């Protein structure tokens, strides 16, 4: 019911603003020891030898790796995804070239967004990056996924009630509330800001006085864009496990300069890259998926920030793999 | 363009600001602190035209009042600084000064709505009665501030306007008077009134009512000013610093 | 201390009072009844109660907005009885989402939201018409009735004539316990933080005044109890020790006071001013200002602070940006 | 430089300490030892204020911020240009209010009235010493407390409230906004229903405590009274800052998710999940 001081705190803005982030130490370190089951780097191995290109029969991704280089990514890939069924998940265990089962394709497309990830938004991910680990967290179906619709629990590994299920009707503020930290904001904002590039964020006017010509009748945006993206903000903010002033000073939000931090624009960044993985990689896979995968649209699950972030500011708190794997990006 | 612009650097809020703090000083400075001033004026040692109420039960009345009689104040200065503080020259509880002092408030029964005496004792209001629950403190003995018993409760005298007591009306022993408290005055215990406002003895010099079973305006604060002054008064260490 | 400043230590009880108004007598209902424990801080009696047209007119308008707002509410939670308990705070009815201008709304967007809005709207004037012609049929200036005026014009203001001047009611307030707090925040957002607006802040100085205010004579007359300061009336027409020592406890601390009529007046302003300074700042609100911080730093007024963490460019002027 | 009925009431006593020596007035204002104390910490804030604003970028008044330390400070001294002169002028300011208070109680005294005024007056003060002293005590840094300007603590407002992500979802909070409002309107509807009844217009009668008591009863079906209510106005202004003390401690030290979380108590009971 409540929180036991001490609380953390930490200063985002000019002495006396009140910005800052707000923790409870015993749930830093519980999500920190959740992060940490990370498996650590496979060994590095034998750089010399043909490429797989030449050894393998139907390699269209990693063709320039040594045949090494390619079993130990092969590896590693299994324990970030599917460590408890193992090579078969994706693989005829008769014929490692075949792609009969749905996941190998999945799996093709997959590197070859973990490869864009890490090569074309370094806006985003710097030199930190992704594997496949930051989302699936060692299971197929990663745990925090979004539909066309709210969805309940937030974490798929957790049962849900028959009030949290989606096909429950009188359960649906419930879902929506949980998605926007508890709020009755009536908006679904993965599916308005996230899913694609259709809607601007921003509603704020840039200037003291209304324009004339934008400002009267049907001219005007409705109100109701000013509550989405607050929904937006409210689920970001619970994503990352962060508030308002991570990001900005209230005194003007619609202001960058001064009066944004440098994880403002970072965040930007973010929208734009979670918008090209789902217009481009995710949703297009429901032609590949079945149908038990898909939701009541026909749609194949997407990502929003918490797909990686899980309640933290930098996913795994900033861990990373990129050394380790320069497969997987920035590909020259 | 823009909604709101004018000649300048000018806009419409801009203009309705300054309106705005102009009413609300007008208000202010020009309204309310002229209607502050129908009491106390003129000053002694910008005014509003005097204001005439029309009463319930006949006649007017101009504030402020000028009374045709004035009080002698039983005061000293205690130096010569204009704000200095005075200094009573006699019995502060009688000669009703500083704490002990009343207001010239008219000699007359206060009213209901309907023409009766408002504020009556029991024996008057037989229609009034005490609460269930509550203590009838008729009967039961007043001890003052000294610890020493008083007198005896006789009535409960009530606000027939109100339904509320206001005073209790106790026998002063040794003295063959009754006197009035305000209940204000009085903490209430099943066995007894407890008052430490004045002391035993200074029950007997407690301003006397002209009728028994009426009281005026001015006769209401004589009484409760008295008390009041038992507050400063009713020993000499009440009157210097606390501490 | 004076404990009846605290609670009545001695109760009264006596006839019940009933005065003659101008009309009306007969529609009084109710037989009155006491509670003693009301009655501690408080007059015992309970009723009875007027009834009359305009009184009834206002309870059946009202109850139909009630009943508009509640049944949309239930059917948010698909009409299962015991989600609408749980949920009750988070249920609303709402003004169009999409943009129609000044349209009237579909039922399922904002129509029904519009229909409540009405029915409440015709419920208040009926209410106001009962505390105007109350105060006439009694004998009594109609100062509460004016005071009430501009309560609803505010009530008004952000209900219907804000949507009206900007042409569009997607603006308007929610019906619900978290929706109309949500509007708060949205409105806020929309045009460019509200402690930027001059009339808000205006609006809380008075506001917070009428706590000052009611705090400073709450106390000074449970201060002067003791010389009836209570009997506020007769103290205006015959000034007592009550009202002296009150005004020579704030002439003292201060420096100047009021008189016992004259601080009714500062309270009733007060009070009114709160609700005609949030009223003003909402009609210049998108009709005039659309970003009332922008407005600040226009007129040289907002503060501006150092950089803590370093200075960030909007990314979206960034070149090769994507929209 | 007195009211007409003033002089009978200018006598000496009624002081908490100092006697005979502070006890006179300055033109209509009583001295008394809290006098003395009281311009003294008034003189030494507004000195300090006047210093640390002409340290600052600008002279504007709604523009000029005097700001606690940044939170590396902790609890400690902080240096005067950085954190120092809010925290000089906040010791001024504290013992300012504390010196009004309890001269408010010896001219009560004085008077004979009861100190409901001074009490009254402590409950504003408690909450300044709950944003500033309190909390940031508990928080463990000066730092968390808000800035003196006249803009600039409603950015801290803001910024506070938004740290929580929806403040108005703040319990706490929303008792103090209820009586805030109630408060607001009560004081509306006894100040209207007095000069109703000392003005009825024309040349009408000024009505009775029996015609106050006629309209509530009508209107509403119930009349509180006429002493009542003014027990009440002071128990629902007080209210706005005794419960809204709740809801600012809570936020940090026993509180640091969103304030509409706070609700899953309510929403997230398995028997309707
Ligand atoms: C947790 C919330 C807080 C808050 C939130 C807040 C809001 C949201 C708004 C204000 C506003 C105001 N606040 Mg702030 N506030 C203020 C003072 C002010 C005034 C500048 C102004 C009008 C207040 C008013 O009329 O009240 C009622 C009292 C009356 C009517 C009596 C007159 C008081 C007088 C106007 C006070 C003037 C103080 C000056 C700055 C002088 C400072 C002292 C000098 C001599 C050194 C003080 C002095 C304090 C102290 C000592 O704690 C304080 C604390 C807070 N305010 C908390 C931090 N206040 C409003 C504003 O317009 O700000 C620009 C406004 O919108
Ligand atoms: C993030 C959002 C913010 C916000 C957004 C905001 C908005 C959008 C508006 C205000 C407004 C106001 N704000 Mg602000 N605000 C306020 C204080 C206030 C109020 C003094 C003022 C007027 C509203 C009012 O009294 O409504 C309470 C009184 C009402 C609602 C009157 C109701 C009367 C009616 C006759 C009652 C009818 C009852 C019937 C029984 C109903 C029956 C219904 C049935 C039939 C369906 C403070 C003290 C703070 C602090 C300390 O931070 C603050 C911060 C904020 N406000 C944030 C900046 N505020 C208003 C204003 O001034 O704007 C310029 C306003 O419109
Ligand atoms: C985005 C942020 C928001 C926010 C953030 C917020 C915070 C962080 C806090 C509040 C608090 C409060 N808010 Mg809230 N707020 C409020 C209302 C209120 C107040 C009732 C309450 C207490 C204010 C206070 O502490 O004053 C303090 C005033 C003081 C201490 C005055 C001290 C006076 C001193 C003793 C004497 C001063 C003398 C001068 C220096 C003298 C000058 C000399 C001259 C005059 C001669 C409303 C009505 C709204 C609306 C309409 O939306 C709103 C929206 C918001 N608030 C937004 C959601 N608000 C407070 C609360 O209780 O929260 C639970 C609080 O901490
Ligand atoms: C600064 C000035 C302030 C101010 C001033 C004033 N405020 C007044 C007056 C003044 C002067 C009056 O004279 C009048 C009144 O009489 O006082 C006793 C009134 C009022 N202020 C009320 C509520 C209020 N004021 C608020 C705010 C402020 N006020 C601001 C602060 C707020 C906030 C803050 O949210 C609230 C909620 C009501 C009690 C009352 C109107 C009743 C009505 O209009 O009812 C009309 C509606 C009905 C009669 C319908 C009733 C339906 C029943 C419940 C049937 C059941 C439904 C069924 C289940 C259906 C299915
Ligand atoms: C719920 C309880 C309520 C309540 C109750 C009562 N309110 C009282 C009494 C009662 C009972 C009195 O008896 C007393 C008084 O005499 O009344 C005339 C008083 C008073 N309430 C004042 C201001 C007031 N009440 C507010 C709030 C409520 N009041 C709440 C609602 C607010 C808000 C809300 O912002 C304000 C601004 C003064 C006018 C007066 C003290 C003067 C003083 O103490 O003189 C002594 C001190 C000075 C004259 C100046 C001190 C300057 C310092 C050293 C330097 C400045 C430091 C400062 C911190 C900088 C801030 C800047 C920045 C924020 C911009
Ligand atoms: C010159 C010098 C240095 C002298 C030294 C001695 C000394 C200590 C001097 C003090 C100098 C100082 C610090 C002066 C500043 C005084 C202050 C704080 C003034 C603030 C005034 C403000 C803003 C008040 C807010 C409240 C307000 C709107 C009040 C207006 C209405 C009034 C006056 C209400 C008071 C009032 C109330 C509340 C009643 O109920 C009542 C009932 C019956 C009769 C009269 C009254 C009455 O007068
Ligand atoms: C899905 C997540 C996979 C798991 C688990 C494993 N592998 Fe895989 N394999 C996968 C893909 C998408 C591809 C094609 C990659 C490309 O760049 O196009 C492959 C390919 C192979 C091959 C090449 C076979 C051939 O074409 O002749 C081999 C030999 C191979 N993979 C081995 C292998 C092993 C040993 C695994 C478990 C340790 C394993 N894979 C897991 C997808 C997935
Ligand atoms: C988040 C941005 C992801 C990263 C990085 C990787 N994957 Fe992923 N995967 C993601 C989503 C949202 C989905 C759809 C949901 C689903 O479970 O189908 C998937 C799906 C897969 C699958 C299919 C699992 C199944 O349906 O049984 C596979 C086999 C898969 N993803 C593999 C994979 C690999 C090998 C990755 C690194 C190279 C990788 N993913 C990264 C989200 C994200
Ligand atoms: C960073 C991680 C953020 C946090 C935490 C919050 N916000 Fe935000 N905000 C962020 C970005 C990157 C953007 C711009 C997005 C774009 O596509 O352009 C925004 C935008 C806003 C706005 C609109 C501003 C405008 O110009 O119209 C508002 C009103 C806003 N954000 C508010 C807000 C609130 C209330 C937050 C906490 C609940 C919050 N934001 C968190 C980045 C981030
Ligand atoms: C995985 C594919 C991610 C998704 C989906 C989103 N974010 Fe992300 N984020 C990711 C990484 C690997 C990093 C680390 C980069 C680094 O500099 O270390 C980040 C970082 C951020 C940050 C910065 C935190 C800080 O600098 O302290 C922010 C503010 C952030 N991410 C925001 C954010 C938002 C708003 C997202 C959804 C729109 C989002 N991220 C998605 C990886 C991934
Ligand atoms: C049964 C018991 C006894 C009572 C039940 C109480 C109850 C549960 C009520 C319903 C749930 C609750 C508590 C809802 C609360 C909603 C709240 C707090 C709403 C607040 C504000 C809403 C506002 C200001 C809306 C204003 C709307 C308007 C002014 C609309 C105006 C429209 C018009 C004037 C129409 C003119 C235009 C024409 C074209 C039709
Ligand atoms: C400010 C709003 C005040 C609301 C107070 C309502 C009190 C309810 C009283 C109703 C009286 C109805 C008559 C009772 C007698 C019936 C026999
Ligand atoms: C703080 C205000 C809280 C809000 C509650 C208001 C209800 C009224 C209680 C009055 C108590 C005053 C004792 C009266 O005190 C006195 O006058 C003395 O002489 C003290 O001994
Ligand atoms: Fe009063």
């Amino acid at each position: 019911c409540f929180e036991p001081p001490p609380a953390t705190t930490t200063q985002t803005g000019f002495r006396g603003l009140s910005m800052g982030e707000v923790l409870h130490p015993a749930t830093v370190k519980a999500k920190k020891e959740r992060d940490a089951q990370y498996p650590p780097a496979l060994a590095a191995v034998k750089a010399e030898g043909p490429p797989v290109s030449q050894v393998y029969k139907n390699v269209k991704v990693l063709g320039n790796l040594t045949e090494a280089e390619f079993l130990r990514t092969m590896t590693a890939i299994t324990e970030w995804v599917s460590p408890q069924e193992g090579c078969t998940y994706c693989h005829d265990e008769n014929n490692l070239a075949s792609e009969a089962k749905y996941p190998y394709v999945v799996a093709r497309r997959m590197l070859e967004m973990t490869r864009a990830i890490n090569t074309n938004w370094t806006q985003h991910v710097a030199q930190t990056g992704v594997t496949c680990y930051t989302c699936h967290r060692g299971t197929p179906l990663p745990p925090y996924v979004r539909y066309l619709e709210p969805t309940l629990p937030l974490n798929n590994r957790e049962t849900p009630t028959h009030v949290e299920r989606v096909e429950t009707r009188s359960g649906y503020v419930v879902r929506l509330a949980k998605y926007t930290a508890y709020s009755a904001l009536n908006y679904d904002p993965f599916t308005m800001f996230l899913a694609n590039d259709k809607r601007q964020v921003r509603v704020v006017p840039q200037t003291a006085l209304p324009l004339v010509g934008v400002s009267r009748g049907k001219e005007r945006r409705p109100l109701s864009d000013a509550y989405a993206t607050f929904a937006l903000m409210m689920s970001i903010s619970d994503s990352l496990g962060t508030n308002c002033t991570f990001c900005h000073n209230a005194q003007t939000f619609e202001s960058w300069g001064k009066k944004s931090t440098p994880q403002r624009a970072i965040a930007w960044w973010g929208i734009r890259m979670v918008r090209d993985l789902n217009m481009n990689y995710l949703a297009p896979l429901n032609a590949s998926l079945p149908a038990s995968r898909l939701g009541r649209q026909g749609e194949a699950p997407q990502a929003d920030c918490r797909t990686c972030h899980q309640g933290v500011t930098k996913p795994l708190f900033g861990a990373s793999r990129l050394k380790d794997y320069p497969e997987l990006g920035p590909i020259k | 363009m823009y909604h709101g612009a004018l000649a300048q650097h000018l806009d419409i809020a801009q203009l309705v600001w300054y309106a705005q703090w102009l009413v609300i000083w007008t208000v202010v400075l020009l309204y309310l602190r002229r209607e502050d001033r129908r009491e106390g004026y003129p000053l002694v040692e910008e005014l509003p035209y005097p204001k005439t109420f029309v009463l319930p039960h006949g006649g007017t009345v101009t504030v402020p009042r000028r009374r045709p009689e004035t009080r002698e104040l039983k005061l000293a200065q205690t130096d010569g600084f204009e704000g200095a503080p005075l200094q009573p020259t006699g019995n502060p509880l009688v000669d009703a000064v500083g704490p002990a002092s009343y207001a010239e408030r008219a000699e007359v029964v206060d009213a209901t709505v309907d023409g009766k005496a408002k504020i009556v004792p029991l024996r008057v209001a037989t229609d009034f009665s005490i609460a269930e629950g509550d203590v009838d403190p008729r009967g039961l003995p007043v001890v003052a501030a000294d610890g020493v018993e008083a007198g005896t409760v006789t009535d409960l005298w009530v606000d027939r306007s109100e339904h509320y007591f206001r005073y209790l009306e106790l026998s002063v022993a040794g003295s063959a008077r009754t006197a009035l408290i305000p209940l204000g005055f009085c903490d209430v215990k099943k066995d007894k009134i407890v008052v430490t406002s004045i002391l035993s003895e200074q029950f007997a010099n407690v301003p006397r009512l002209q009728s028994r079973d009426q009281i005026t305006l001015r006769e209401e604060d004589k009484v409760s000013a008295y008390y009041a002054g038992g507050l400063l008064y009713a020993t000499p260490e009440r009157a210097e610093s606390l501490l | 201390a004076d404990y009846q400043t605290i609670y009545t230590q001695i109760q009264a009880r006596g006839p019940h009072i009933t005065v003659s108004g101008e009309w009306g007598d007969n529609d009084r209902v109710g037989k009155p009844f006491y509670s003693y424990w009301l009655g501690k801080i408080g007059d015992a009696q309970i009723g009875p109660i007027y009834l009359g047209a305009s009184g009834i007119a206002a309870f059946a308008f009202g109850s139909t907005a009630i009943l508009i707002i509640l049944f949309n509410m239930a059917a948010e939670v698909h009409f299962d009885p015991l989600q609408f308990f749980r949920q009750f705070f988070w249920l609303g009815l709402y003004p169009p989402k999409a943009q129609y201008g000044m349209g009237i709304p579909p039922l399922h967007d904002g129509g029904w939201w519009l229909m409540a809005g009405l029915f409440m709207t015709l419920s208040l004037g009926s209410w106001w018409i009962r505390v105007y012609s109350r105060a006439r049929a009694l004998g009594l200036g109609t100062h509460i009735a004016w005071n009430f005026a501009a309560a609803i014009f505010f009530v008004l203001c952000i209900g219907c004539i804000h949507p009206t001047l900007v042409g569009s009611w997607s603006e308007g307030v929610p019906f619900g316990i978290w929706p109309h707090i949500d509007w708060l925040t949205a409105f806020s957002i929309r045009y460019g933080n509200f402690y930027y607006c001059p009339w808000h802040g205006f609006s809380i100085g008075f506001a917070y005044g009428c706590g000052l205010l009611f705090a400073a004579h709450g106390a000074t007359i449970l201060a002067v109890a003791r010389f009836g300061g209570d009997r506020e009336i007769e103290q205006i027409t015959d000034r007592g020790t009550a009202v002296e020592r009150a005004a020579l406890f704030w002439r003292w601390t201060i420096g100047f006071n009021a008189t016992i009529e004259s601080v009714h007046r500062w309270g009733w302003f007060f009070s009114l001013m709160v609700m005609v300074s949030a009223s003003v700042g909402i009609l210049l609100t998108g009709t005039f200002v659309d970003n009332w911080y922008l407005w600040c730093v226009k007129h040289g007024a907002a503060p501006d602070y150092p950089a803590y963490l370093p200075a960030t460019p909007d990314p979206a002027s960034l070149p090769g940006a994507p929209k | 430089a007195l009211l007409s009925f003033e002089r009978k009431y200018r006598v000496r006593g009624g002081t908490l300490i100092g006697g005979d020596l502070f006890d006179f007035w300055v033109g209509p204002y009583f001295v008394g030892f809290f006098g003395v104390s009281a311009i003294f910490f008034i003189f030494l804030g507004v000195s300090l204020i006047g210093y640390a604003a002409s340290q600052g970028p600008t002279w504007d008044p709604f523009a000029i911020s005097i700001n606690p330390p940044d939170l590396k400070y902790g609890l400690g001294a902080a240096p005067l240009l950085e954190g120092g002169f809010w925290q000089a002028i906040t010791v001024c300011a504290l013992g300012a209010f504390i010196s009004w208070m309890l001269r408010e109680v010896e001219i009560s005294r004085k008077l004979g009235i009861g100190w409901h005024v001074p009490l009254a007056f402590c409950v504003p003060i408690f909450m300044f010493c709950v944003l500033q002293v309190f909390r940031p005590l508990l928080l463990g840094s000066w730092g968390h407390a808000f800035p003196y300007g006249i803009l600039s603590h409603l950015d801290w407002v803001n910024n506070f409230g938004y740290q929580y992500l929806n403040w108005h979802y703040n319990p706490g909070h929303m008792s103090s906004v209820s009586f805030l409002f109630v408060n607001a309107m009560a004081l509306g509807l006894h100040g209207g229903l007095i000069l109703s009844v000392a003005n009825p217009g024309d040349g009408d009668k000024v009505k009775t405590a029996e015609h106050e008591n006629q309209y509530f009863r009508d209107v509403v079906g119930y009349s509180i009274g006429a002493l009542s209510i003014h027990r009440l106005g002071l128990f629902l202004a007080s209210n706005i800052f005794l419960t809204g003390a709740f809801g600012t401690i809570a936020s940090g030290p026993f509180w640091t998710r969103g304030w509409p979380e706070w609700w899953g108590w309510w929403l997230d009971i398995p028997f309707w999940s």
